């Protein structure tokens, strides 16, 4: 046998490498460059037609294959690992894709909870999986995925792009080196995602609870007078060369503050994990409380995981999550790679159990006969 | 090809998929009569090689070192081939000028020889994790 | 323009000689040490110096106005000087293009107002796209396209390469005549 | 209206117009465009010319205020500075040891120190002073860069006095 590929595409990125290999050998934006468009078009976008997804991830897996990772197809196994609740069609597609064009020997759909999982060894954990689209949560309990008690919310990346581009907007200072030193607003409609992850990663910065909770009463501006902490120095950015852009101070510790913002609804990052664990088995609250893990690349922001674990303890002690999550001991566990790569970790550790992997995953011969992919829905 | 817009007038392929592609692109399949297109036929693997310094290397070696050229480094802060810089050397990029010196990483004796990547901090936990799995899965 | 080549119509002015054609227009400061063995276009306002250099150029070379073909110099210990390139068979330098490298391979495509770094060695049957810039010191592989500020491997080439350049340097040579 | 000087071998069949004063130990390559339009072009020893480098000082031309009472702007230039080919440049005071990058437009008032590069086919048109020993890379964006020691270019300069006789 050979060592099986891990491929997990993502809206953002793509893991990709080979099974029991300490981390992901390549790691892309999930993206291709078609002959006359500007701006290359992303391969994963739900809610569009067969054909046209097809041709994507036709396009996508021939790159991941070759250019990244060099190997025949056919020759050797998959391991794809895919968020559960992912859209039917596409995972469809995606195997319909392996299977047709590129003929893989068997492919195993791996939920990324699971696989997050099997990287700490424990057997029993809660998994908040903050991802670019949704920041879905998921209690796995001794190997058994709970989809009763799931949850999930629009809190993660391009929510958080989307975040940044309006407050950029609103106080929009930028140099573009003709008469420009003098503050110009909005000379460019719109900013390219691109620029905007890029400010998010190096500049914004997740902010302490007792600073946050004054920035939520200072914005708001709730019958006070100026009642905001003092904010860092501003950052100037260049935009596309010669325009350069200052970064205001608050808008760098404010941007991140829509994850954690109750909102009335009372609906956060933080309360998501509360309101997942509260609907599960009396049994289990113990064991996932004590065990929680905190996988995507929107974690990975600085100062994110105290911010979580801290808002969890104040949102516990709200009479709502008092009575049942009351005397609770909520502990993180610190996965062996990083933030961003734990997902496709679990999948190597599995992909390297040869004699499982066989059996679990889907057979070309079966799929070719049947047309009927295994799901989580009916049969 | 590009000079000349070959991507103008094009040719159609029979079969299940039908798709217009330019001659210069297309290939003629003389086991049977019908043209073929790049996309329809299947890909495969013969040799692996380095970019740089073109040296032809074996499908095994290249399972060990991870698919790397050993002698060969590309800079991290723009994605170009380093060369190597004496005064004993230090390695540097032509676009950028980001050295070896600028991280804190020691010059070596020997050329290619002495350079390395550290060792994976968590290598370690990884193996006793498959093992454990692997008798588990037995 | 849709596979055919199109007319280019040359003034009288123009050095003719064994069918190698150069502009008059066009300074080569330096001919004693520059050889052009083969039937070779150079257009008008283009330089090929002859600093230390020994300039060998294609059957079918082509070198499009504002554009300049210098040698690179070797940072040698032992002695500093300029090291001589040698243009391969079938090769088009483009519009306004800068070119500081040593050992161009034949049947390449050079592209418009495209700057290659010193001591640059460019292999057999490439192609740097327009408005790009190719580090000193940077190796190309065949069936290859280079780009971007950094100039990296943007994709591969059609498979017939060789079989085509060949009509595209001759058929433009054949075209481009006097009024 | 010409300052020539002995050592310095400038190159004859090169293009020369205005009020120019030339360094001792320059090395110009030909087909090389330095203009004297308002001030004069002061060179520093060393001061290097390849290939196409337009050297003007056109204020006048540039903007045309009819300002600044006489506004001479003599073009300052320091030593051990080579211009690459194609870069355009116009800069009143420039340090030495400063090497610009081929197709590199500088722009109409930035001024240069010691160990700091231009960006290969990379235009900066906006007026601001270069930091100590800073070098730009890329058209797309800067991307500034602090080096870690200045690069100095004596060798190739003194090697050109062998070539330059006899052509
Ligand atoms: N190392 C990192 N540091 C900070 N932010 C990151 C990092 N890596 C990714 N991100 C951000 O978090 C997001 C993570 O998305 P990802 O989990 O890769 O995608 P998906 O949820 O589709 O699998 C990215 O879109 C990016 O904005
Ligand atoms: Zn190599
Ligand atoms: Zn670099």
């Amino acid at each position: 046998e050979k060592t099986a590929v891990v491929i997990d595409l993502g809206e953002a990125f793509t893991k990709c490498g080979f099974a029991g290999e300490t981390g992901p050998r390549c790691i892309i934006p999930s993206v291709i460059k078609k002959a006359g468009m500007p701006k290359p078009i992303k391969v994963v976008q739900y809610n569009i037609n067969t054909e046209e997804l097809y041709s994507y991830l036709k396009e996508f897996i021939h790159i991941l294959y070759f250019r990244h990772l060099l190997v025949n197809p056919r020759d050797r196994r998959v391991v794809v690992i895919e968020s559960v609740l992912c859209p039917s069609h596409f995972r469809e597609t995606l195997t319909r894709v392996l299977f047709k064009y590129f003929e893989v020997p068997s492919v195993l759909l791996a939920p990324s909870h699971l696989m997050a999982l099997l990287t700490l060894g424990i057997n029993s954990a809660m998994v908040l999986d903050c991802g670019y689209r949704e920041s879905l949560v998921l209690p796995i309990y001794e190997g058994i995925p709970v989809l009763n008690c799931w949850g999930a919310l629009p809190l993660g990346g391009k929510a958080l792009h989307k975040e940044l581009e309006t407050q950029l907007l609103e106080q929009c200072t930028v140099d573009t080196g003709a008469a420009k030193e003098q503050s110009l607003p909005s000379v460019m409609g719109s900013i390219p995602e691109g620029v905007l992850e890029d400010i998010k990663v190096r500049t914004c910065f997740v902010s302490d609870l007792t600073r946050g909770l004054k920035i939520q009463a200072a914005k708001f501006n709730i019958d006070g007078n100026t009642e905001r902490p003092s904010p860092p120095p501003n950052v100037d950015y260049p935009l596309d060369g010669e325009k350069i852009l200052h970064v205001l101070g608050s808008i760098r510790d404010s941007v991140v503050e829509i994850l954690f913002e109750q909102d009335n609804e009372e609906k956060s990052v933080a309360t998501l994990i509360l309101d997942s664990l509260m609907q599960c088995p009396i049994d289990t609250r113990k064991q996932l409380a004590e065990n929680l893990v905190i996988i995507g690349g929107t974690s990975m922001l600085p100062g994110f995981l105290h911010r979580l674990l801290a808002e969890i303890r104040y949102l516990v002690e709200k009479p709502k999550y008092k009575k049942t999550l009351g005397t609770k001991t909520f502990r993180i566990h610190t996965p062996p790679a990083k933030a961003n790569c734990v997902a496709w970790l679990g999948g190597a550790i599995f992909g390297a159990l040869q004699d499982i992997l066989g059996s679990r995953s889907v057979s070309k011969e079966y799929y070719n006969q049947t047309g009927r992919i295994p799901d989580w829905c009916s049969l | 090809a590009s000079l000349l817009q070959s991507e103008r007038v094009l040719y159609l392929v029979q079969g299940e998929k039908k798709v217009r592609a330019p001659l210069s692109q297309l290939y003629f399949c003389r086991y049977c009569s019908e043209l073929r297109s790049l996309e329809c036929v299947s890909h495969e693997v013969d040799s692996h090689y380095c970019p740089s310094c073109l040296e032809n290397m074996p499908s095994a070696e290249a399972k060990l070192k991870k698919n790397r050229c050993a002698n060969c480094f590309d800079c991290p802060g723009c994605m170009h081939t380093l060369s190597t810089r004496a005064t004993a050397y230090y390695l540097a990029c032509g676009f950028c000028r980001w050295t070896s010196r600028d991280v804190g990483m020691a010059d070596k004796s020997v050329a290619s020889g002495g350079w390395q990547e550290p060792d994976h901090p968590h290598t370690q936990r990884m193996n006793k994790l498959i093992e454990y799995y692997q008798q588990l899965a037995q | 323009m849709e596979l055919g080549e199109l007319l280019y119509n040359k003034s009288e002015y123009i050095e003719t000689a064994s069918g190698n054609k150069v502009s008059r227009q066009s300074v080569l400061c330096g001919s004693q040490n520059i050889v052009l063995n083969g039937k070779t276009i150079v257009m008008n306002d283009c330089i090929i110096r002859g600093d230390l250099a020994n300039v060998r150029v294609g059957r079918h070379c082509v070198v499009k106005s504002r554009s300049v073909i210098r040698p690179p110099f070797k940072k040698f210990s032992k002695g500093v000087a300029f090291f001589p390139l040698h243009i391969g068979d079938h090769v088009f330098i483009e519009e306004d293009c800068v070119v500081n490298a040593a050992q161009i391979g034949s049947y390449v495509h050079v592209g418009k107002n495209c700057v290659i770094g010193r001591r640059c060695v460019l292999k057999d049957c490439c192609k740097i796209l327009d408005n790009t810039v190719l580090p000193p010191e940077t190796v190309v592989p065949p069936f290859t396209v280079f780009s971007g500020c950094p100039g990296l491997f943007s994709g591969e080439l059609p498979e017939c390469t060789q079989e085509l350049m060949i009509d595209v340097t001759k058929s433009y040579y054949q075209k481009f005549l006097p009024l | 209206s010409v300052k020539i000087a002995p050592g310095a071998v400038v190159c004859v069949e090169s293009e020369i117009r205005g009020d120019v004063t030339i360094g001792p130990r320059t090395v110009i390559h030909p087909k090389a465009r330095i203009i004297a339009e308002a001030g004069p072009i002061v060179i520093g020893e060393g001061n290097l010319i390849e290939e196409q480098a337009l050297i003007i000082n056109a204020h006048p031309d540039n903007i045309t205020p009819d300002a600044e009472d006489s506004e001479p702007k003599p073009m300052i230039i320091g030593t051990n500075n080579v211009f690459e080919v194609g870069c355009y440049s116009q800069a009143m005071k420039m340090g030495d040891n400063n090497v610009i990058e081929s197709k590199a437009y500088v722009g109409r008032n930035v001024i240069l120190t010691s160990g700091c590069i231009i960006g290969a086919c990379c235009n900066l048109n906006t007026f601001e002073v270069i930091p100590e020993n800073t070098v730009i890379y890329g058209a797309d964006c800067l991307r500034r860069v602090q080096t870690e020691r200045p690069q100095p270019q004596t060798l190739q300069l003194d090697f050109l006095m062998k070539i330059l006789p006899n052509y």
